[PDB]
């Protein structure tokens, strides 16, 4: 109500060459966010982003690893973002976070982040 | 070193002080908080306002940054302000300025965590 709140949803464990789709809702901003993006953290490894998109559908951009097997959409609800993920590897596996109100992939320019979602890829 | 939160602080807050007209402000401050040392900062705007408001701004409206950067938040309000612009005769290192009062919503950009203003963009 008072908050905003990024939900986050989907993610889990799966087998690789699988899919999974990751689903966020913010919900207790009364605008929209012109850009929102998912970051991720795998084991060993620093956050980085994965995908983000602005509010018209555009300014898309995706990690170079994920391009052409990872698809971002805004299309299906105010201040939502989806990610289809399909061909998953287990270099995949990590927390997922939404991010909501920065710019681009950079992850310092974002100020609402969830909670954190767990992927897991299995050999 | 300074951090960005720091530096914004440094280059745009100044709490303490009130809109009373006050025709040197900004000769004053842009000296005083190092504007003019490498060179003269063409445009600054300081912020009569308390940190903890300016803060505030980053959880308030989501808007487009002038250079095309969409980090930047918007004040629901408008805020005390006063922008100190370059006047004709300033040439560095004698820089000069004109002060204006205003009061305009103020937008900056914010980054991260906490998530805090580390550039002034714009008032409207």
């Amino acid at each position: 109500g008072s908050q905003v709140q990024l939900v986050e949803s989907g993610g889990g464990l799966v087998q690789a060459g699988g899919s999974l789709r990751l689903s966020c809702a913010a919900s207790g901003y009364a605008y929209t966010y012109i850009y929102m993006g998912w970051f991720r953290q795998a084991p060993g490894k620093e956050r980085e982003g994965v995908a983000a998109m602005d509010s018209g559908g555009g300014g898309t951009l995706y990690a170079d690893s994920v391009k052409g097997r990872f698809t971002i959409s805004r299309d299906k609800g105010k201040n939502t973002v989806y990610l289809q993920m399909d061909s998953l590897k287990p270099e995949d596996t990590a927390t997922y976070y939404c991010a909501a109100g920065g710019y681009e992939l950079r992850d310092r320019t974002y100020g609402q982040w969830g909670q954190g979602t767990q992927v897991t890829v299995s050999s | 070193k300074e951090t960005a939160a720091a530096k914004f602080e440094r280059q745009h807050m100044d709490s303490s002080t009130s809109a009373a007209s006050s025709s040197n402000y900004c000769n004053q401050m842009m000296k005083s908080r190092n504007l003019t040392k490498d060179r003269c900062k063409p445009v600054n705007t300081f912020v009569h306002e308390s940190l903890a408001d300016v803060q505030a701004v980053c959880s308030q409206k989501n808007v487009a940054c002038k250079n095309g950067q969409t980090n930047c938040y918007q004040s629901y309000s408008t805020m005390s302000i006063t922008d100190c612009r370059e006047t004709g005769s300033s040439k560095y290192p004698n820089c000069a300025y004109k002060t204006t009062q205003a009061n305009k919503h103020i937008i900056v950009a914010c980054e991260g965590n906490p998530y805090v203003p580390v550039h002034f963009d714009a008032s409207v």
